[PDB]
RNA sequence: AGUAGAAACAAGGGUGUCCCCUGCUUUUGCU
């Protein structure tokens, strides 16, 4: 007897154990070198999908651009890059006709979102490249460190703090002659007008680690600080446009995507005895980021800004010209070795200009060849192509509008098609009366997705009787079946807390009950589970417990001094009193009524010194992984206690030359924290206010002290040394 | 005092001078988030590897004058070094259970008054009741629930303005608070949370997360309620429900109830009046609902229903733009129709004007008991998709679609004078005399409706004429599906207008709302309403 | 006027005005008739705050207690800050609008206003705009008038007529400059500007460079784009494409699918951290639970159990290594417990001594030295780090045999799960009774055990590394277990020695050396231990039913490495169980949804349900929910073990082809485009996993199984 | 409960 | 007997 | 050697064998 649990699928439907092919258990891919290959690679075949299209010399950057649109019609099944203008433009029309006054609407909505958002809105985003330093760094500190230079540059239009006026500030730097940057042991370089262009519209490449499902890396890029701006309101647009869509899956939740492709199989597999047939088609894109044109983008903006300000067309428009001249950089470079000499060494990619090919093999060689043409200042210029894919919204137009193209009065024929589109993924359904219209339905859906761009992987695509289907991993067998194997690395220890970790885990749990169709018995075991792992992650054994560690003398220590054993938390020593119906609850206030008011007192004490409150947006709020997807943002219950610590920062950054920004980082937070204790709001609304921290801080400082007074809480002889000090500063200030 | 030295010393250093004189309050906004700290990137591996080091934790300075340097084991609590980026100094954890096992004591009153919302769940837990376990297939409806029980449904802003007033009394600013609800939840949470050493800004939080009114799109089963979605993961599952009722009320619900009784009355009594749109406007002003003006939750209240709509749209606010039809509201989806004028001549001789729709279309059809979409072409119907509670939801929702669709063959179905008036004893419109008709019964029509045969697919059944399951026969392009047929999710809000006779009709003209789509049942209050009105009494 | 005004002040009064009034956003060059107004307002509100003191009584002082606080040239925060303050703390309310000062004397807000005009008209003009009573109001004059509420001034008779005398000399002045009587004041109309942003200069070029071929400017881009009217553009390019571009559907039928390519070469060899079916233990009964005790003395006690110790000796060498150094490693294992053992103190670690051997096999300075590259560039032998594809291995018949018994039960418990709160409701009792069911038939699992063993070595390991970095440290390879008569055991499967550990990359390596006891005989199947290095160190005589037989007892020692990522996943590796749970736990549901019941314990407890499950030489094997349960757990298990990026690409590849098969077997006419695409990327994630390449039999196995 | 088998 | 945790005296 | 797989680890910096610093920080995007 050979064990073989695939045989499984004999008895029970593949989609009834789908969660069964899903080895989520295991560790995921990661990348151990450079990327810079990876980044090559994307490069040539981008050039290479669409290298039947105009070569020309950027007159400004001094770079070759390959615009392949208008370009040949495509005649073969290969990934074409060859858009043509006037297709897209029809679609786009087509489109408006069906839902007549979107575009108009979502322009009027995204006018009033351009005209109120604030430049602190860009701060909500990850490792941001950075141009002055040259590298990634956290989008706060990429764009403090640009408004710094663009202030030392005398661009100051971002003072009033509104989005579009530091986009008017790039616009004008973009026109500088010559920009100034410090880096650190200050020191002043100047950049020329062609040198900050090319920083300007370049993009930090980058490998993807913790991908599933996939044998071979591949690159991401991140673009800069100068172009965050414009794509953000372009976004905005997209998604107004999106919203009002019933074809488009973004950007609702996963219920919502459940429900709207429950709608439409439904509506489309229900007819008659017999009087024509419904197949729907598992599709998936090739090359989805490789073959979408900014030109493309440029033109559907064109459209979808007809009969509005001028302004508001040059600020949506900004962004896809950027991105039609944009450069790549090469990653980090190559690590060279030598067995003979027994030796290694980096070879950054600022030198594979002009590098001798004998140290590369075969392939890396190629790939150095058929690049060098492109590069210029050490990057690659890359036209064509999405590289980056931050346009996840307006893919998603486009395919809604190839879907809705679909409808009897267009095809003008038997068939007819329908579905749902998801950015890059879409879901088909094709109706005719017999299998020769349905194939002449696909074949339509495939030409003209070809005419717009976009290429249909017909390895990765299958047709089959509308009755089961698959769409982003949900699994749907006439009716959506639970695939918990996606959500299982999410059963764990968090790692931002203890307090903050027992409710996430307890609220993952909760949720998958609620929605992945998680079991009783497995919900169960899932908070046993979970209970041991995060005792044997934070060291916090029963008391009871004969366990060895670090902290078992502490912990014993509490739990023979406490007398209602069951009141202490997890976190202390104390049982675990979770179950199915106490799910929802959070930890302190479950067992709040069994605890010492000595030990209460003491945990919930809000003079400790580990508990510290950033700003509001980031209380009981934090950053989840999933297995599938970007990172997402949850909200879990919990009372702050002294278990909401905060763990340590690397230290790394202290050996290299960029420790000075540390040391600066340090004096701002001095700054921040004396402004919370002259206004203590400071952290839930931001504070606004042209005058400087001092003059506001002695103004308070003043008004504060004689209110004090009045109210006869402090001294006469306090209050006038507090004058005096409060002099004392004023006068410094001038000198 | 100690502020005064602090920027003092601080103002001694000349580049923490510079630092503070040359930037304004805006870019403290920016400079504060300044950070030379990556994100963290896998925070479950971090934490695993980073426990297991000597100091992992940061405390502030003064844990170095609060508790040993170390433990009665000689095991050492905190370190002198600072933490990267700050002020702060690594400590162990350690540290955090010798604090709690000895650290000082203080008195937690107003914990429960803070974390009003998390108390207010343990104790409806515990004065809950269960009752059996049902297993039995479960028909799961994804709706737009309200998981936020306990709230005073206070929007974002006006929210914020009463934390702002309640925990930072100085910095309120330019704003007074108006409405009378606002001042009542200002006065009562700044006396219980006068005297309270919790940090301002986890009160701030924890007031915001009790204040507003949170939603999800969730599948629910059984009943829908900010009490009953709270515990769903407890009372439904994939094939078996849990009885329980949890053990206390919330006033939310009590005022949505509420608000629906008196609209639904309040128009009820706008119907008969002489002008009906001046009439309901002095009722909308001039009644209370549990001590609370119905003006002010009107404009607050996000609950739908057609009285409430119209209630709403009457003094002049944005309501959805889908349509009400025989109780049911219909959201198109796609296609498009154009209204044509026409004649038509029914099975007792009598001739009806009618606006027919011309055009392919799709629309979602939600209901209290039951839902549906239907593909409707010009005098058409093509497909009818529906689910319900029970078999007398279904007949409903078939018999407003039938009538809806517009079909000769049930016009054609009518028997006898079509003779419908409204309470104020004025003529209906021919499709809502049509649907009262067939509402009354409805054999003719389901009998000389039509007949085909369908296919046996999972998760659908056929219907008869007669109303029994069948699996081989059903009616033309009438499907009932097992599985709950999910709702829309979000409805645009666009602006209207009301005539004098309550009739909403949008922009493009159309009649989305009136009074004869208000239905007739009447309820219990669950917070006393008074009318200050002279009609009411 | 502008001289006028800026010369005629102090340039504190200027700079407050100027900052007031660019506060608004208006531009101090255009606007001064508001400058003017502003600037003499601050001056008198100034005049009339000045010089006025509150000694300790609370009566007046004339030159401590400022008797007026100042609420004009101030940013709107701060006013309505102090403002809200005063108000709070005196308990007068606070007005609509801004005041302009505020009194203490008589605790009240005071308005203070110059106008050119006649008293009682602007008097009026504010009094019913703010419509505040409990505020006063002062209005000024240049003529020398001047008016107050109820004509009651606040300020003594010499402080008006000072203001008087100002007003009238500024006045006098500007009378002078002759502009006086082009003044007539001004007033606030809040002023909308419309927005503007323009493309010009380099950002001009760039979208004029960033348009379809046919265009040469953004201009007539936009010009031919607004008007453009659909007109059979589509469809004339659809006509234009060539025919060759299609989507042809290709008929999948039951004769369609193919058996999987595997790779050809040497046979796959074992690669997990830890022996799996050939593990040996030597136990003691020990009355503690897991994790109790201290590793080394279970481990020293363990060792005594066993008599029969051997001189060691190679058995099976590892070819490309460098075996004394293994027997070394061992050997000297042996002399540092001996040392441990003989000192009445056991520490909770232990350090190992830096010899050659364990130099050697723990990769001691084996990075090559970090160089510039300027240093380096003429060296013959310097390239690129190999990047080549892995070598290729056929699958092997000994990791079928691995997961066969890997889903076999064993004599004693192996999870020991802990406490939850108790019972209140009938579904949770239900759920309790049938995690009670699940939980048995799982505790007793081979997969259970390796779980356990994997958990409990992946912690010792990051544990150690991140404590010591720098060191050589011995680790035991402890089990804890219960047997069937509820006695618990200790166990002990060998050791492992930790290198340098200082892992900065979540892929940097650590390397260890392990040793573990085996009964199996290498020499048997020597393909599958070709890393391993075995020797014999003793004859265990073994207790079988008949009597007592004598046998080798082998200990297998190779050098492993892991990284923080493998170690941080090979700590999570209980989540396994839930995966296989849930599996059942639907299965299970699905069947009591249609029956009205739960059918948990007659699946349990009858067994008259069964799924096939294996394969056999007579045909399908079907086994019982238990075994089910147990082969799920068991393939999510390995599947922890054996994690790699081949397994990853070849479940998301055969995943479609087992959608399409599962189709074909619904009867709905599946269809492909490529299916010879499919085909070769399936197979190109084949490389030498022994573990996908077992996968992909399997899959072969149903593929054959599934279609007749 | 006691699992058995029949292997 | 049990090639794994087999009984040796 | 070993890990591992399209490129890397098998410690990396610093200062004059000891000592000092570092364990995500020249590399983790987007709704
Ligand atoms: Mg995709």
């Amino acid at each position: 007897m050979d064990v073989n649990p695939t045989l499984l699928f004999l008895k029970v439907p593949v989609q009834n154990a789908i969660s069964t092919t899903f080895p989520y258990t295991g560790d995921p891919p990661y990348s151990h070198g450079t990327g810079t290959g990876y980044t090559m690679d994307t490069v040539n075949r981008t050039h290479k999908y669409s290298e039947k299209g105009k070569w020309t010399t950027n007159t400004e950057t001094g770079a070759p651009q390959l615009n392949p649109i208008d370009g040949p019609l495509p005649e073969d099944n290969e990934p074409s890059g060859y858009a043509q203008t006037d297709c897209v433009l029809e679609a786009m029309a087509f489109l408006e006709e069906s839902h007549p006054g979107i575009f108009e609407n979502s322009c009027l909505e995204t006018m009033e979102i351009v005209q109120q958002t604030r430049v602190d809105k860009l701060t909500q985003g990850r490792q941001t490249y950075d141009w002055t330093l040259n590298r990634n760094q956290p989008a706060a500190t990429a764009l403090a460190n640009t408004i710094e230079v663009f202030r030392s540059n005398g661009l100051t239009a971002n003072e009033s703090g509104r989005l579009i006026d530091f986009l008017k500030d790039v616009m004008d730097s973009m026109d500088k002659e010559e920009m100034e940057i410090t880096t650190h042991g200050k020191k002043k370089q100047r950049l020329n007008k062609r040198s900050y262009l090319i920083r300007a519209l370049t993009l930090n490449t980058m490998t993807k680690d913790a991908e599933r499902g996939k044998l071979k890396r591949r690159a991401i890029a991140t673009p800069g600080m100068q172009i965050r701006g414009f794509v953000y309101f372009v976004e905005a647009l997209a998604r107004s446009i999106c919203e009002k869509l019933e074809q488009s899956g973004l950007p609702v939740g996963g219920n919502e995507k459940k429900a709207k492709l429950a709608n439409v199989v439904r509506k489309m597999m229900t007819n008659s005895q017999d009087t024509e047939l419904s197949f729907t088609i598992t599709g998936d894109n090739t090359k989805w980021n490789e073959n979408q044109n900014p030109r493309m983008f440029l033109a559907m903006i064109t459209y979808i800004t007809r009969n509005q300000p001028e302004w508001f067309r040059n600020v949506l428009s900004i962004a896809p010209i950027m991105f039609s001249n944009k450069m790549a950089r090469l990653g980090k470079g190559y690590m060279f070795e030598s067995k003979s000499m027994k030796l290694r060494t980096q070879v950054p990619a600022e030198m594979l200009a002009n590098i001798d090919l004998k140290y590369f093999n075969k392939s890396t060689r190629e790939k150095i060849e058929k690049i060098r043409p492109l590069l210029i200042d050490g990057t690659a210029s890359l036209s064509p192509g999405m590289m980056m894919g931050m346009f996840n919204m307006l893919s998603t137009v486009l395919g809604v509008s190839i879907l809705n193209l679909g409808q009897k009065k267009y095809t003008k024929t038997t068939y007819w098609w329908d579905g749902l589109q998801s950015s890059d993924d879409f879901a088909l359904i094709v109706n005719a009366p017999n299998h020769e219209g349905i194939q002449a339905g696909v074949d339509r859906f495939y030409r003209t997705c070809k005419l717009v761009g976009i290429n249909m992987s017909k390895k990765k695509s299958y047709i089959n009787r509308t009755g089961t289907f698959e769409f982003t991993s949900f699994f749907y067998r006439y009716g959506f079946v639970a695939n918990f194997s996606m959500e299982l690395p999410s059963f764990g220890v968090s790692g931002i807390n203890e307090s903050a970790d027992m409710s996430v885990g307890v609220t993952v749990i909760k949720n998958n009950m609620i929605n992945n169709d998680l079991g009783p018995a497995t919900a169960q075991m899932a908070l046993q589970l979970f209970i041991k792992d995060y005792r044997y992650t934070y060291r916090c054994h029963r008391g009871d417990t004969q366990i060895q560690t670090r902290r078992a003398f502490e912990l014993k220590k509490l739990w023979e001094q406490t007398r209602s054993k069951a009141g202490l938390l997890v976190s202390d020593g104390g049982p675990n009193l979770y179950n199915i119906r106490n799910l929802h609850i959070p930890e302190v206030c479950l067992k709040w009524e069994l605890m010492d008011e000595d030990y209460q007192g003491r945990l919930c004490n809000p003079m400790n010194p580990f508990v510290s409150h950033k700003e509001i947006d980031s209380v009981n709020n934090a950053v989840v992984m999933p297995a599938h997807g970007p990172a997402k943002s949850m909200e879990y219950d919990a009372v702050a206690t002294t278990h909401s610590w905060i763990p340590k920062r690397n230290r790394s950054i202290l050996n290299t030359s960029q420790r000075g920004i540390l040391e600066d980082e340090q004096m701002y937070q001095k700054c921040c924290n004396l402004f919370e204790k002259f206004f203590p709001s400071s952290s839930y609304r931001r504070p606004v206010g042209i005058s400087s921290m001092v003059e506001a801080m002695v103004s308070r400082a003043r008004i504060d002290a004689r209110i004090d007074f009045e109210s006869g809480r402090i001294k006469k002889e306090e209050f006038a040394e507090i004058m005096k000090i409060c002099s004392t500063i004023e006068e410094l200030r001038r000198q | 005092m100690e502020r005064i030295k602090e920027l003092r010393d601080l103002m001694s250093q000349s580049r923490t001078r510079e630092i503070l004189t040359k930037t304004t309050v805006d870019h403290m906004a920016i400079i504060k988030k300044y950070t030379s700290g990556r994100q963290e990137k896998n925070p479950a591996l971090r934490m695993k590897w980073m426990m297991a080091m000597k100091y992992p934790i940061t405390a502030d300075k003064r844990i170095m004058e609060m508790i040993p340097e170390r433990n009665e084991q000689r095991q050492t609590l905190w370190s002198k070094t600072n933490d990267a980026g700050s002020d702060r100094v690594m400590v162990s954890p350690l540290a955090v259970t010798w604090w709690n096992r000895n650290g000082p004591t203080t008195s937690t009153v107003h914990y429960p008054k803070v974390y009003k919302t998390y108390f207010e769940k343990v104790e409806r837990l515990k004065h809950g009741t269960f009752g059996p376990v049902h297993f039995r297939n479960q028909v799961k409806i994804r709706r737009r629930v309200d998981i936020n029980p306990g709230h005073a449904d206070l929007s974002a802003k006006e929210a914020q303005d009463v934390i702002m007033e309640v925990v930072f009394p100085n910095e309120v600013g330019a704003r007074i608070l108006t409405s009378e609800s606002q001042l009542t939840i200002t006065k009562e949470k700044k006396k219980e949370l006068q005297d309270c050493k919790i940090a301002p800004l986890m009160v701030a939080y924890m007031l915001e997360r009790e204040l507003v009114r949170k939603t999800r799109f969730l599948p629910v089963a059984g009943g829908t309620s900010s009490v009953y979605i709270e515990v769903l993961h407890l009372t439904q599952g994939t094939c078996w429900e849990q009885m329980y009722t949890p053990g206390g009320e919330v006033r939310n619900d009590d005022v949505d109830q509420s608000l629906i009784i008196a609209a639904r009355n309040i128009v009820r009594r706008a119907t008969v009046s002489a002008d009906p749109l001046a009439s309901l406007l002095e009722m909308c002003h001039s009644t209370q609902i549990g001590g609370v003006r119905m003006v002010d939750i009107l404009r607050q209240n996000p609950t739908e229903e057609q009285a409430v709509d119209i209630c709403k749209a009457a003094m002049g606010l944005r309501i959805s733009s889908s349509f009400s039809f025989g109780g049911f509201t219909f959201k198109r989806t796609s296609g498009s129709s154009v209204k044509r004028e026409e004649e038509v001549l029914t099975g007792n001789l009598q001739t009806l004007k009618i606006r027919v729709h011309e055009g392919y279309e799709e629309f979602t059809m939600v209901g209290r008991r039951a839902t549906a979409i239907l593909r409707k072409a010009t005098r058409r119907l093509i497909q009818l998709i529906v689910s319900g509670k029970d078999e007398q939801s279904i007949a409903e929702a078939i018999i407003v679609a039938m009538v809806f669709s517009q079909e000769d063959c049930m016009i054609k179905a009518v028997r006898g004078d079509l003779n419908f008036v409204n309470r104020a004893n004025q003529r209906l419109n021919p499709m809502h005399q049509l649907l009262r008709h067939f509402q009354k019964d409805a054999k003719v029509l389901f009998q000389n409706w039509g007949i085909e045969p369908i296919d046996n697919v999972m998760g659908m059944i056929g219907i008869l004429p007669d109303m029994t399951p069948s699996t081989e026969m059903s009616l033309r392009g009438v499907r009932v599906s097992k599985m709950g047929v999910d709702e829309y999710s979000s409805t645009e809000r666009v602006v209207v207008s009301i005539d004098r006779f309550l009739r909403v009709r949008d922009q493009r003209g159309n009649v989305l709302l009136s009074p004869e789509e208000v239905s007739e049942t009447q309820g219990t209050e669950k917070l006393t309403i008074t009318y200050s009105s002279s009609m009411m009494w | 006027m502008e001289d006028f005004v800026r010369q005629c002040f102090n340039p504190m009064i200027v700079e407050l005005a100027e900052k007031a009034m660019k506060e608004y956003g208006e531009d101090p060059k255009i606007e001064t008739n508001k400058f003017a107004s502003i600037c003499t307002h601050l001056e008198v509100c100034f005049m009339y705050s000045d010089f006025h003191f509150i000694d300790e009584r609370g009566e007046s002082t004339i030159i401590l207690k400022h008797r007026f606080e100042i609420i004009e040239g101030r940013d709107r925060t701060m006013a309505w800050t102090v403002v809200n303050s005063i108000c709070n703390t005196t308990g007068v309310e606070k007005p609509k609008f801004l005041p302009d000062l505020y009194d203490y004397k008589e605790n009240r807000f005071i308005e203070i206003g110059v106008t050119r005009r006649e008293v009682h008209i602007y008097y009026l003009e504010k009094a019913n705009k703010i419509k505040s009573e409990k505020t006063h109001i002062h209005i000024f004059s240049f003529t020398g008038e001047e008016m107050a509420t109820k004509a009651d001034y606040t300020l003594d008779e010499e402080s008006r007529a000072r203001i008087k005398t100002r007003l009238f000399t500024i006045r006098q002045e500007m009378a002078s400059r002759g502009l006086w009587d082009s003044f007539r004041q001004s007033e606030r109309g809040e002023e909308t500007i419309e927005e503007r942003f323009e493309i010009t200069g380099t950002m001009r070029r760039l979208a004029d460079q960033s348009l379809p071929p046919n265009f040469s400017s953004l201009e007539n881009f936009r010009a031919y784009v607004d008007g453009f009217e659909p007109n059979g553009c589509i469809e004339g390019k659809l006509s234009q494409m060539s025919k060759e571009v299609n989507a042809r559907i290709e008929p999948f039928l039951r004769t369609t699918p193919r058996p999987l390519r595997l790779p050809d070469g040497p046979p796959c060899s074992q690669r997990s951290k830890f022996l799996l079916m050939d593990a040996l233990k030597l136990s003691i009964e020990d009355p503690s639970h897991e994790g109790e005790g201290i590793p080394l003395y279970d481990a020293i006690k363990c060792m005594k159990t066993f008599f029969g110790w051997k001189e060691p000796n190679i058995i099976k060498p590892h070819e490309k290594g460098i075996n004394p150094n293994y027997l070394l490693t061992w050997k000297q294992v042996l002399a540092e417990l001996q040392d441990i053992k003989n000192e009445e103190k056991i520490p909770r670690t232990k350090n190992m001594k830096k010899t050659s051997q364990l130099k050697w096999a723990l990769g001691e300075n084996m990075a090559p030295e970090k160089v510039d590259f300027e240093d380096c560039k003429d060296v013959n032998d310097l390239k690129q780090y190999d990047s080549d594809e892995p070598e290729p291995r056929s699958l092997a018949c000994w990791i079928q045999s691995e997961f066969n018994k890997a889903c076999e039960l064993t004599d004693s418990s192996w999870v020991e799960l802990d406490e939850i709160g108790e019972d209140v409701a009938p579904i949770e009792h239900i759920a309790s009774m049938r995690r009670n069911y699940f939980t048995a038939e799982v505790s007793h699992c081979r997969a259970t055990e390796y779980i356990m063993k994997g958990v409990y070595i992946n912690t010792a390991l990051l544990n150690a590394s991140c404590a010591a970095m720098d060191d050589f440290q011995l680790i035991p390879m402890i089990s804890k277990c219960i047997t069937k008569e509820g006695r618990r055991k200790t166990n002990l499967y060998g050791f492992i020695i930790k290198g340098r550990s200082h892992l900065r990359n979540d892929t940097d390596v650590v390397n260890f050396v392990s040793m573990e006891f085996s009964l199996t005989d290498p020499r048997l199947e020597p393909h599958k231990w070709e890393k391993y290095c075995v020797l014999e160190i003793g004859d265990m005589l073994l207790r079988t039913a008949v009597g007592q037989v004598s046998r080798p007892m082998f200990l297998y020692v190779r050098t492993n490495g892991t990284s923080k990522i493998k170690m941080k996943w090979g700590m999570e590796m209980r989540r396994c169980l839930l995966q296989s749970l849930q599996q059942i736990e639907s299965m299970i549901e699905a069947e009591s949804s249609v029956k009205e019941k739960d059918l948990t314990k007659e699946f349990f407890e009858n067994k008259s349900e069964t799924w096939p499950i294996g394969e056999s030489p007579k045909g399908v094997e079907e086994g019982s929910i238990g075994k089910v349960c147990r082969t799920l757990l068991a393939k999510s298990v390995f599947n922890s073990l054996y994690a790699s990026p081949q397994l990853e690409g070849f479940s998301a590849e055969s995943r479609k082809l087992l959608l399409i098969v599962q189709a074909l077997r619904d009867n709905l006419e599946p269809g492909t485009f490529d299916l010879e695409g499919l085909y070769e990327a399936i197979e190109e994630c084949l490389i030498n996993d022994p573990w996908v390449l077992l996968n992909a039999s399997w899959f072969n196995s149903f593929l054959t199984h599934a279609l007749r | 409960y006691s699992p058995t088998s029949p292997s | 007997y049990s090639p794994t945790s087999p009984s040796y005296s």
